[PDB]
RNA sequence: UGACAUUGUGAAGAGACAUAGUUUCU
RNA sequence: CGGACCAAGGAGUCUAACGUCUAUGCGAGUGUUUGGGUGUAAAACCCAUACGCGUAAUGAAAGUGAACGUAGGUUGGGGCC
RNA sequence: UCUUUGUAAAGUGCCUUCGAAGAGUCGAGUUGUUUGGGAAUGCAGCUCUAAGUGGGUGGUAAAUUCCAUCUAAAGCUAAAU
RNA sequence: UUGACCUCAAAUCAGGUAGGAGUACCCGCUGAACUUAAGCAUAUCAAUAAGCGGAGGAAAAGAAACCAACCGGGAUUGCCUUAGUAACGGCGAGUGAAGCGGCAAAAGCUCAAAUUUGAAAUCUGGUACCUUCGGUGCCCGAGUUGUAAUUUGGAGAGGGCA
């Protein structure tokens, strides 16, 4: 009966992912997280439907 | 142990309670295995539709009927009123209540005409064979949900007839604290020889 | 129909007919043996009520139990322990002497199944009952789709586990608010509200 | 998570920071709420005046909601009217047309009268009023219906 | 009844159009039926009184209705069902050794 | 040790409606 | 007083409910996770009705229930003009 | 797909007469136990023991008058647990 | 003398059933003390452990002698809550439920008491055949001290009419 599981409160949480989504952008952090996007189109890289 | 200015709690802990732990570990378990008891109910059902018809009906107690909700089944009365038997509104998917009473108006027409509109939108597969295939809508409280009865209007004109509506409260109640003492003095006083 | 009559002059048990009967019964049963099994209903109109039938494989049996308090054994008296706990003589146990007397013939009768039992006739040692069973494996029974539910296995003993009329009432199980206690099952009930739970996220 | 909590830090020091003569045994004061009348009471009063001995009447199955009231004061009020709607009626204050509220439709049983509301004629149906509430009313045209 | 549409005082409560249903068999378990009329009646007759209620009816004709309402509540159960069982007796009384 | 229940049938004697016999005790 | 010697075990934990403090979310509100929806399936994503605490107090109780006034006067107040 | 089970069985409208409903039980005193249940929450022992416009319940004992609410002392029964 | 009936016996009589195991969970019985109260007897631990009887895949509970006091609800069970509250308590230490609301699952019923009385309409067993979880015929037997149809309070029954 520890706990095992943590609430977050949802809006937080969505902060949080939101925040994260807003990051996939901004090329140095993508970089400085592993990533090698050195020669890619731009970013955010979109693709077509089709993929 | 008392000590600091703390609140004084309560924790019940002298029993052996920790043999009467419960932790929900199958919670998510539990919850994949209600979906799947659905889902199987729900072929097991023809194209019925999973839940029966439930009335309206006023909430008890003077916390909760302002609201309107769910009751169990539909009296005798509206059954009949709504033109069927009981023995066969249930298998019709309608839920009835022998125990259930009609004391108001209101509620009884809500109720027939929930049972009118819940027969106009079904269909009755014939006894015979065919079973003309005809895929189940899943709800049928989704399907006749029950809405909160509208009481007035946004707007209207201002009535006042000059009379404190908390004075009237006061009065009320007043009426009914001296409503037995007040008998006491009509007995005594038509007693008088 | 002459069973409302029989009905209606049982409840007239101080009257000088049924005392005359009531005497002289209570003297024959006294000389049998404690369990003897019964010729036929001797209130027929009461084993009818509670479930009796006139055909094969319904038994009826006659049972003795005796009457008073329960004295806790305990050598000596000696409980050891509290002064609380000190009592030997006005404890009584919390089934009646007729879940005794069910108890007693349907352990006689093992392949039996004890639908219920009426209260017959007492002294001052002794109180007397009549016990209708059952036979599950009577086709009589097991056919008739009326009473063949007695032969599901749930229903082994049910004097001793206590769902026999008298069983569920010593048990304490009725709705509402003078029950809230023993109702749902008491010691279920007690585990329940004594149950800690907790969930993943902690509420 | 453990490695923040301080006996980590008082790891190598005998005592684990509970005092070399005084110790740390088992229950020194008793368990509990243990003689809260005796060598405990200076803390029970102070901290905890009033918490020996009884007071009022008992009351044998109280059921909560009998006393369901829920309170709110003129100082609200016009906030159980949706914004936009809100100021229609605030402008082209009159009889004819004036705003009904059904503060029990918003599960309010009482009104209170906290303080000021526009001179805006509105119709409140209630449960009941405070004296103030139903006079504050008044006063910007308005008009209490008693309700139930 | 009709509520007086407000939320205290004396018929307190919503106005609503009324209805007043059908009633209900369940509600008239104890009434009489010439069947239970003629089963008590003639089985009263055969069995007699009880030694109580003798004590009773000598009880009521030598020291009046009220003695007997006390001893008969302290025999039976209740005040009420001594009530009731008193004018039984008389009863017995009247229609029997009277006319 | 007392009361009540098991507990019934006679007879003599006391005891009340207040000196017809339903009832109660020796 | 314990300790001949050496290795390896070896003692402020977890839980229920709390006080102060702090970080964060949102704010007269707030809390998705009993449940439903959904899923690449104990995850993540979504959500209706309630409920809990907060938005009113005070009496044992029946009850009543917060603007004389720019929501007061006086004195000190950072800051600003 | 073969037997038609049937001169069978059931549903509904109106009029009339009825309308059976569980006892050493309900209940009451006392004793013990138990319960948050408090002039007594259940249970059991002994004594007393009903009624039929009756009976039970209505969380402060009693007398009177009303009102609300179910229908005991027999029974079966899947799921969610 | 012969044949029944009632009650009670006996068979290596025809066919069957019970025991014992296990027991995590379930229905009951029975029942402590350590402990806590800074001592201790009421209390607490605990209606817990140990002991005893009885079941199932679940058990039990269950179609209201219910909750309420409302504009009323409507079998049971379980969760979230009600609530560490109403209340109990050397009113100390401690203890402690229920109604309403949301939710999961949903489902309902049958006896007794009735004259079939122009027909015991009912049923176990044996036996032969068959299309063998069973049907048919026949024969013993059960059963009127009541086996079936009908009815179950929500009703319902006998008439009469459509
Ligand atoms: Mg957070
Ligand atoms: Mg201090
Ligand atoms: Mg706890
Ligand atoms: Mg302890
Ligand atoms: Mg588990
Ligand atoms: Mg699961
Ligand atoms: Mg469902
Ligand atoms: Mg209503
Ligand atoms: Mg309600
Ligand atoms: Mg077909
Ligand atoms: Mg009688
Ligand atoms: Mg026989
Ligand atoms: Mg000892
Ligand atoms: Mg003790
Ligand atoms: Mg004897
Ligand atoms: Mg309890
Ligand atoms: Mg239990
Ligand atoms: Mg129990
Ligand atoms: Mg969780
Ligand atoms: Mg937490
Ligand atoms: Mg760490
Ligand atoms: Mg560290
Ligand atoms: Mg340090
Ligand atoms: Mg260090
Ligand atoms: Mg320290
Ligand atoms: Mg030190
Ligand atoms: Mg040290
Ligand atoms: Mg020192
Ligand atoms: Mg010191
Ligand atoms: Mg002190
Ligand atoms: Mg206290
Ligand atoms: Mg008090
Ligand atoms: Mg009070
Ligand atoms: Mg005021
Ligand atoms: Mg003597
Ligand atoms: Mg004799
Ligand atoms: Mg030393
Ligand atoms: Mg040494
Ligand atoms: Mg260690
Ligand atoms: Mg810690
Ligand atoms: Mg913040
Ligand atoms: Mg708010
Ligand atoms: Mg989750
Ligand atoms: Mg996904
Ligand atoms: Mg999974
Ligand atoms: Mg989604
Ligand atoms: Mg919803
Ligand atoms: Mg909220
Ligand atoms: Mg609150
Ligand atoms: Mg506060
Ligand atoms: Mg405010
Ligand atoms: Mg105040
Ligand atoms: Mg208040
Ligand atoms: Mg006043
Ligand atoms: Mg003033
Ligand atoms: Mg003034
Ligand atoms: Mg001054
Ligand atoms: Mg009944
Ligand atoms: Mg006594
Ligand atoms: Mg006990
Ligand atoms: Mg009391
Ligand atoms: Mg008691
Ligand atoms: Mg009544
Ligand atoms: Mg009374
Ligand atoms: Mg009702
Ligand atoms: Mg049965
Ligand atoms: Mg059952
Ligand atoms: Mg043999
Ligand atoms: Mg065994
Ligand atoms: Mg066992
Ligand atoms: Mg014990
Ligand atoms: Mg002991
Ligand atoms: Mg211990
Ligand atoms: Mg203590
Ligand atoms: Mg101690
Ligand atoms: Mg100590
Ligand atoms: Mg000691
Ligand atoms: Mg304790
Ligand atoms: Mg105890
Ligand atoms: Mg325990
Ligand atoms: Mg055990
Ligand atoms: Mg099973
Ligand atoms: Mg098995
Ligand atoms: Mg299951
Ligand atoms: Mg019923
Ligand atoms: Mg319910
Ligand atoms: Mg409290
Ligand atoms: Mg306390
Ligand atoms: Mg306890
Ligand atoms: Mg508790
Ligand atoms: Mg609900
Ligand atoms: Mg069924
Ligand atoms: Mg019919
Ligand atoms: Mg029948």
């Amino acid at each position: 009966w520890r706990k095992w599981n943590v609430k977050v409160n949802h809006n937080e949480k969505r902060y949080a992912t939101a925040s994260a989504i807003a990051a996939t952008a901004v090329a140095s952090l993508v970089l400085a997280r592993g990533h090698r996007v050195e020669k890619i189109p731009e970013i955010p890289l979109v693709v077509s439907t089709d993929l | 142990a008392i000590s600091k200015n703390l609140p004084i709690l309560k924790n019940h802990f002298r029993k052996h309670w920790q043999e009467r732990v419960k932790v929900h570990f199958d919670q998510a378990g539990k919850k994949v295995s209600r979906r799947n008891a659905r889902a199987t109910r729900a072929a097991k059902i023809a194209p019925r539709p999973l839940d029966l018809l439930r009335p309206v009906v006023r909430a008890p107690t003077v916390k909760y009927n302002r609201k309107v909700r769910a009751g169990r089944g539909f009296t005798l009365a509206e059954v009949k009123a709504a033109g069927l038997t009981a023995a066969y509104a249930r298998t019709i998917g309608i839920a009835v209540d022998h125990r259930r009473q009609n004391r108001n108006q209101e509620i009884f027409d809500a109720n027939v005409q929930r049972l009118k509109e819940y027969q106009s939108k079904i269909i009755v597969f014939p006894r015979n064979g065919k079973a003309p295939e005809a895929e189940q809508v899943l709800s049928a409280a989704a399907t006749f949900p029950i809405a909160q009865p509208a009481t007035d209007v946004e707007a209207r004109a201002v009535q006042d007839n000059g009379e404190s509506a908390f004075r009237t409260l006061r009065l009320a109640r007043s009426e009914k604290k001296f409503r037995g003492i007040r008998e006491k003095r009509a007995r005594e006083k038509a007693e008088a020889e | 129909g002459a069973y409302k009559y029989l009905e209606e002059l049982q409840r007239k048990k101080q009257s000088d007919v049924l005392r005359f009967l009531q005497r002289v019964r209570v003297w024959e049963y006294r000389q049998k043996n404690v369990i003897h099994r019964a010729a036929r209903p001797t209130r027929p109109d009461k084993a009818r009520r509670l479930g009796y039938k006139a055909k094969q494989g319904f038994v009826i049996y006659r049972v003795r139990v005796r009457r008073g308090n329960r004295k806790r054994p305990v050598p000596k008296g000696a409980t050891y322990g509290k002064p609380t706990n000190q009592g030997v003589n006005e404890l009584k146990y919390q089934r009646s002497l007729r879940a005794t007397a069910e108890e007693r013939v349907g352990r006689r009768a093992a392949n039996l199944r004890v639908l219920n039992s009426y209260w017959v006739n007492q002294d001052s040692t002794y109180k007397y009952f009549e016990v209708i069973l059952v036979d599950p494996q009577h086709k009589a029974i097991r056919r008739d789709a009326r009473y063949n539910w007695i032969c599901d296995p749930v229903h082994k003993h049910r004097e001793a586990r206590g769902l026999t009329a008298t069983g569920k009432k010593s048990r304490g199980i009725n709705k509402g608010h003078k029950f809230n206690n023993t109702k749902a099952g008491r010691r279920k009930t007690w585990k329940r509200q004594n149950t800690l739970s907790l969930w993943r996220y902690r509420k | 998570p453990s490695r923040f909590t301080k006996t980590r830090k008082h790891r190598g020091h005998v005592s684990a920071g509970k005092g070399r003569i005084g110790k740390h045994r088992k229950h020194p004061g008793g368990r509990g709420m243990a003689g809260g009348q005796h060598h405990h009471r200076i803390n029970m009063d102070k901290y905890h005046p009033g918490y020996f001995g009884k007071v009022g009447m008992r009351y044998f199955h109280k059921q909560q909601a009998h006393f369901w009231k829920p309170v709110l004061n003129l100082d609200k009020l016009w906030t159980l009217i949706p914004e936009d709607k809100r100021d229609q009626y605030l402008k082209s204050a009159s009889k004819e047309t004036a705003p009904v509220i059904d503060t029990l439709a918003a599960g309010y049983g009482k009104i209170l009268g906290k303080g000021r509301i526009p001179n805006v004629p509105v119709i409140v149906k209630a449960r009941f009023v405070s004296k103030l509430a139903e006079e504050k009313i008044r006063a910007a045209g308005g008009v209490v219906e008693l309700i139930a | 009844t009709v509520k007086t549409g407000i939320a205290i005082g004396l018929n307190k409560g919503k106005k609503v159009t009324s209805m007043t249903p059908a009633p209900k068999i369940s509600y008239k378990k104890g009434a009489a039926s010439n069947r239970t009329k003629f089963v008590r009646s003639l089985v009263r007759e055969i069995a007699g009184l009880s030694p109580y209620e003798r004590r009773l009816i000598d009880l009521i004709r030598n020291s009046g209705e009220k003695r007997a309402r006390k001893v008969a509540k302290k025999r039976l159960g209740s005040f009420t069902r001594a009530k009731a069982k008193v004018e039984e007796m008389n009863n017995i009384i009247a229609a029997s050794r009277r006319h």
